[PDB]
């Protein structure tokens, strides 16, 4: 009645093994790095990551919300939320050696436009991944944090006598 | 040392009569005397509570008081249950005096202001009576809220919380009487069985036989109790589910040949009708084919030291009842077949 | 490339400490007109082994789940019945792992299921 | 001393109309909204208790109309009865409404009903029937097994969750998501009742396989609050998972650092260091995601103030705890520094990581002269394949305390023929974004001031007006801090430090700024083990007496 297959069921063995690993609490991230050194070691040395970053966008349907709603979800919002945060943390660390075309398919999803109850972190890791590419300075006040954070923090550092340095250049 | 005897028995008297409805004469003096006696006891619990002959002497006094009362005739009084109930005896008295309706008005006022002085003594190294009642109330709520929000009756009774707990309550109370050696545990258990709700009790004993040892004297007493009383063991083996009694067996080989005896005789008192191809019993209380199948089902999916036993007890009862190789004929042939 | 990298050392805390000290002291004598090796040799004041063992260089003898030796006393014990993997594990890590798979089934004290790296039958007896 | 009645008499009708909504909190909505408003309910009860305590019962009818109904509704609600001291306060409220000598029939009925409700909180069997019967059978009072009962109830549910956790995508009994949310709601009100804390830590580790979160953030924020006020002490694995699933908790806790350096303990860096090491930030900042989030809030504060010395100090401390935590828990499998420090050359970091505990006092000038070279390479030769700009390479230079501060104290030691590299370095620290024009101006100003100061040092112990001359703009904080270094360093100081202090203390901001300077300096010396005990005692004395003046 309640058997479900793991949403990476149908994947290439090594990425299956990566994503199986990152499941594993906050030591997910390092495990992941460990996972990649122990796949550089084995016969299929290369990681065609854009095989996986295609796979991470690929959609399927889910039925959640009311008891009657069809939706389309990509992979990224389907596999475990701890795998989401551990993934993005691993991508930061591996950013240089990714094709941009596939990478920006992720961040499109990530930015989480026009959704109620978004993945606070994922949004944030969007912003943090865009700053590290150098295509998404974006010309907003576009920082990882909440308005609530940024507001309270300006509101408190206002109670400290500003320093004579010049860091803003008008 | 002998000084403590007259103190503790007097406080035990006052504690038992705490619940009792004579309270017109009582006053601030009675209440203050009670709580300071209880502080003295609670202070001893702290000072020389461990590794003493005075410790063991007070438990002799406790158990012999708790067996001369019994739980029979004059008062089924709980009493302060053990040496650790020394540490919160004050609390018992105080809770019970709220519950005492006859508590006179000005005594109750002085009482409640002596128990609940306020936040005037917010600073205390010693866990005072107000904070003690706090943690109680909190836990009580705590247990309501968990029970009714995320508690589930585990199937595997051994791992249920409540069964696990009630088991370990029983085993403390058995270990005391074992060491005391005043009455045999047999008597205690027989009287329990007669007094309280049987369905609960059996399930618990069941769960108690499976908890690993904590100070297996407990389990070793109850098996001899059960072999001593067959008639309760006939309702025991009948009332539970299958896996429970099966892992009972792989633990205590001493119950295996008698249990297979019970059903062996439950099998033989059916009859097969050809209209419905099923074994059935005559009377309303005769175990079904499915419950019997169930129990032997579980015993076969078990360790090897019971598999051979059950297998051979069935083969020897097959041969006894004609070594037929078809249904319609032997309950026992039906089983052996049904297993593949 | 020739410029200074982020670097650090693995091995014996008593062997490595002197090299770290020596590195912190000569690190101003990094030079991007030499090679990386010609800077490292004269900064750390050493020559390297050119394959002191080329056959048994090192086989990573770690958990292959948690990648630690010494998880709470336990050693890399449980291995693969395979010539191509041979990968050691821990009792704890491999149990937590295999319980989770859909391919796993548990007998009395036995867990059958797939080696993480090679997906071949591996058995765990608790 | 004006209202006394009115605000409470309004909030009364609010809360009574709210209690009637909730009504024994047997459903989801009644529980969530109770979870929220309970705390303000408690403060309401404090004010109420003061009011009822100072006055006496059965005599006055101030709010006596339906106080009874409020306390009924309260006590039969268990989420109320579970919170810190709300029970204790309800006890006190009821003990205020008791009477010693009841006179009319009503007063006796009241007092009976009061004992009733207390007995319902404390000593009522609102629990499974068979266990009541069995225990009563064994002759036990609730008091003597509740604890073990609770303990078993918890260990059960914690176990259950750990097997839910390990059966990730297996055809086997999946703990009901609803029930996990249920438990989580019940963790909130009794988080500071020690007989849940295993349950909690099980909830935070055992996330499971959902894309959706299951827990409601009123759980996460109850827990966060309690970590910071030290009512909980879980293990660190619990709280990395907490951060790594609820961002506004990790905001809420790095902002609760900021309150500590702003209000409470301005420039008591021992106290700040001890808060950071006891908080688990360092170990949790070993995960590159949480490092990046935290340093974003640090960056937002570097800008609100334009380079506040107090935030520079807290960075320096925090980074030192972090670096020691990296080294420690990073044998095998660590993330490469262009992962934590992505917006610079990894080269530069790898220099700046090398601590001055491990280099001699004499070779620090060499180190700074290397740093000046690579910073000047990064800032002046601002080409493709580099840092994005000068500001970023500065925000790096902050995260190392030691190096930015030591420049002035090394200039005085080499004041005879000062190295141009150090003049670059220090000018950069007190002013980025100038143009080479403005850096050369600053450098030559400092060079002339070095001339005057070396003349004054090689002279006798002189006045304070001679220093006020050169003190008399864009380069003021530079000169002030360098001047204080001179006072503490030269033995011509310890005599005319006060004489300059009094004059330089124009405002309170200058006073606090120099105090921060001196606290940083003492912390720096006592770490690095470099000292003239004169300067140590002098700094302590000055700091002690000026912290009173403010
Ligand atoms: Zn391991
Ligand atoms: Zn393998």
């Amino acid at each position: 009645e309640g058997v479900e297959p793991a949403p990476w069921a149908q994947l290439e063995a090594p990425a299956r093994l990566l994503l199986q690993a990152l499941q594993a609490g906050p030591e997910g991230a390092r495990r992941g790095l460990g996972v990649l050194r122990a796949l550089g070691s084995r016969g299929w040395e290369p990681f065609d990551w854009g095989r996986l970053l295609e796979a991470l966008c690929r959609e399927e349907p889910v039925v959640q919300g009311p008891d009657g709603r069809l939706e389309l979800k990509p992979l990224l919002l389907r596999l475990p939320r701890i795998c989401q945060r551990n993934l993005m943390s691993l991508l930061m660390a591996v950013r240089p050696s990714l094709p941009e075309s596939g990478l920006l398919s992720v961040l499109q999803i990530a930015q989480q436009d026009l959704a109620p109850d978004p993945d606070a972190w994922l949004r944030a890791l969007g912003e943090l991944l865009r700053r590290d590419l150098g295509v998404g300075t974006s010309m907003e006040g576009a920082s990882p944090l909440s308005e609530r954070c940024q507001r309270q923090l300006q509101s408190l550092c206002r109670g400290l006598g500003l320093g004579g340095r010049r860091l803003k250049s008008p | 040392m002998e000084s403590l005897l007259q103190h503790l028995d007097r406080f035990s008297e006052l504690l038992a009569v705490s619940s009792t409805t004579y309270v017109s004469t009582w006053d601030p003096a009675t209440v203050r005397r009670a709580l300071q006696w209880a502080r003295y006891l609670r202070h001893i619990h702290r000072r020389f509570g461990r590794h003493g002959p005075i410790r063991t002497a007070l438990e002799r006094r406790l158990h012999n008081q708790w067996r001369q009362e019994g739980g029979f005739g004059r008062g089924p009084v709980p009493g302060l249950a053990n040496f650790q109930a020394l540490g919160h005896c004050d609390v018992l008295l105080s809770l019970r005096l709220l519950e005492n309706r006859a508590l006179g008005d000005a005594a109750r006022y002085h009482l409640v202001q002596q128990l609940f002085p306020g936040p005037g003594v917010r600073d205390a190294d010693e866990e005072t009576l107000q904070e003690s009642l706090a943690r109680l109330a909190r836990r009580r709520s705590a247990v309501h809220m968990l029970r009714f929000n995320g508690y589930r009756e585990n199937p595997n009774l051994q791992e249920d919380s409540l069964m696990k707990t009630q088991a370990e309550l029983l085993l403390e109370r058995l270990q005391e009487v074992g060491k005391a050696e005043a009455e045999r545990p047999a008597r205690f258990l027989s009287s329990l069985w007669e007094r309280l709700p049987q369905n609960n009790f059996l399930k618990v004993i069941a769960v108690a036989l499976l908890q690993p040892p904590l100070s297996g004297e407990g389990s070793q007493v109850l098996v001899h109790w059960l072999l001593g009383n067959s008639e309760v063991f006939a309702a025991f083996c009948r009332a539970l589910p299958a896996g429970l009694l099966t892992l009972v067996t792989s633990r205590h080989p001493a119950l295996s040949p008698v249990y297979l005896g019970l059903l062996t005789d439950w099998g033989q008192r059916l009859h097969y009708d050809l209209q419905k191809g099923i074994w059935v019993g005559t009377e309303s209380q005769d175990v079904p084919w499915e419950e019997l199948h169930n129990r032997f089902q579980s015993l076969c999916q078990a360790p090897p030291p019971l598999k051979d036993k059950v297998l051979t007890a069935l083969e020897t009862c097959k041969a006894q009842d004609g070594d037929f190789e078809v249904p319609g004929l032997s309950i026992w042939t039906d089983l052996l077949l049904a297993l593949r | 490339p020739t410029m200074l990298p982020e670097c650090f050392f693995l091995g014996a805390d008593h062997v490595v400490k002197p090299l770290g000290i020596k590195l912190s002291r000569n690190i101003h004598l990094w030079d991007p007109e030499n090679s990386v090796l010609q800077n490292l040799k004269d900064v750390l004041e050493i020559d390297f082994p050119a394959r002191a063992i080329l056959e048994k260089s090192d086989f990573t003898m770690d958990c292959g789940i948690c990648y630690a030796y010494q998880l709470d006393g336990t050693i890399p014990d449980q291995v693969c019945d395979n010539s191509q993997c041979g990968q050691p594990f821990h009792q704890i890590c491999l149990y937590e792992w295999l319980r989770g798979l859909l391919t796993s089934r548990q007998s009395f004290n036995i867990i059958f299921g797939e080696c993480p790296y090679c997906s071949k039958p591996i058995t765990l007896k608790m | 001393m004006a209202q006394d009645s009115v605000d409470l008499s309004c909030d009364y009708q609010f809360w009574m109309q709210k209690l009637s909504v909730w009504d024994q909190a047997s459903t989801l909505e009644t529980q969530q909204d109770t979870c929220l408003h309970v705390a303000q309910f408690q403060e309401f009860l404090r004010k109420m208790y003061e009011a009822l305590k100072e006055m006496d019962s059965n005599t006055v009818i101030e709010r006596f109309p339906t106080i009874g109904q409020l306390l009924a509704k309260a006590c039969w609600n268990p989420f109320i009865l579970a919170y810190d001291e709300s029970q204790k306060i309800l006890i006190w409220c009821l003990c205020c409404l008791i009477n010693k000598e009841p006179q009319n029939s009503g007063q006796s009925k009241l007092n009976s009903w009061i004992q009733g409700v207390l007995s319902h909180i404390l000593s009522a069997l609102r629990f499974d029937k068979e266990v009541a019967l069995f225990t009563q059978g064994l002759g036990y009072a609730p008091i003597d097994y509740y604890p073990g009962l609770l303990k078993n109830m918890v260990l059960s549910l914690a176990s259950e969750l750990r097997e839910n956790h390990l059966n990730g995508f297996n055809t086997q009994r999946r703990m009901a998501p609803e029930r996990v949310a249920s438990l989580s709601r019940v963790c909130v009100p009794l988080i500071t009742l020690t007989d849940v804390d295993p349950l909690v830590e099980a909830l935070l580790i055992c996330h499971g396989r959902e894309p959706q979160e299951i827990l409601q953030p009123e759980f996460f924020e109850a827990v966060n609050e309690a970590i910071l006020l030290k009512k909980i002490s879980l293990p660190m694995s619990a709280v990395v998972c907490l951060w790594l699933r609820h961002l506004p908790s990790l905001e809420k806790a790095m902002l609760h650092l900021f309150e500590k350096l702003i209000s409470s303990e301005r420039n008591c860096l021992r106290r700040i260091e001890c808060f950071i090491k006891d908080s688990s930030l360092p170990q949790a900042a070993c995960h590159p995601a949480i490092f990046r989030v935290v340093d974003e809030m640090f960056r937002c504060a570097l800008l609100e103030t334009d380079g506040a010395l107090e935030i520079i100090a807290t960075i320096q401390v925090f980074t030192q705890c972090f670096v020691e935590a990296l080294e420690k828990a990073s044998k095998q499998l660590r993330f490469a520094l262009k992962t934590y420090f992505p917006y610079t050359s990894p080269s530069l970091a790898m220099v700046l990581l090398q601590d001055p505990q491990d280099i001699p006092r004499g070779h620090w000038l060499q180190t700074l002269k290397h740093i000046s070279e690579l910073l000047r390479e990064a800032v002046e030769d601002q080409t493709h394949g580099s840092c994005g700009g000068p500001f970023e390479s500065w925000f790096l230079f902050i995260h190392f305390g030691g190096w930015a501060e030591m420049v002035a104290e090394q200039l005085l030691m080499s004041a005879a023929e000062p190295p141009t590299a150090l003049l670059w370095l220090l000018a950069f620290y007190y002013g980025p974004r100038d143009g080479r024009q403005q850096r050369a101006q600053t450098m030559v100003q400092v060079k002339a001031v070095l001339g005057h100061l070396l003349a004054m040092s090689r002279s006798s112990s002189l006045s304070a007006q001679d220093l006020q001359t050169v003190a008399g703009a864009p380069a003021q904080q530079l000169i002030r801090h360098l001047l204080l270094n001179f006072l503490l360093w030269a033995p011509g100081g310890h005599t005319i430090a006060w004489d300059v202090i009094t004059l330089m203390a124009h405002t309170a901001e200058i006073t606090h700024e120099i105090i921060g300077f001196l606290d940083q300096t003492l912390y720096r010396w006592n770490r690095l083990g470099i000292e003239s005990p004169r300067s140590e005692k002098l700094a302590r004395e000055l700091l002690k007496e000026l912290r009173t003046q403010v």
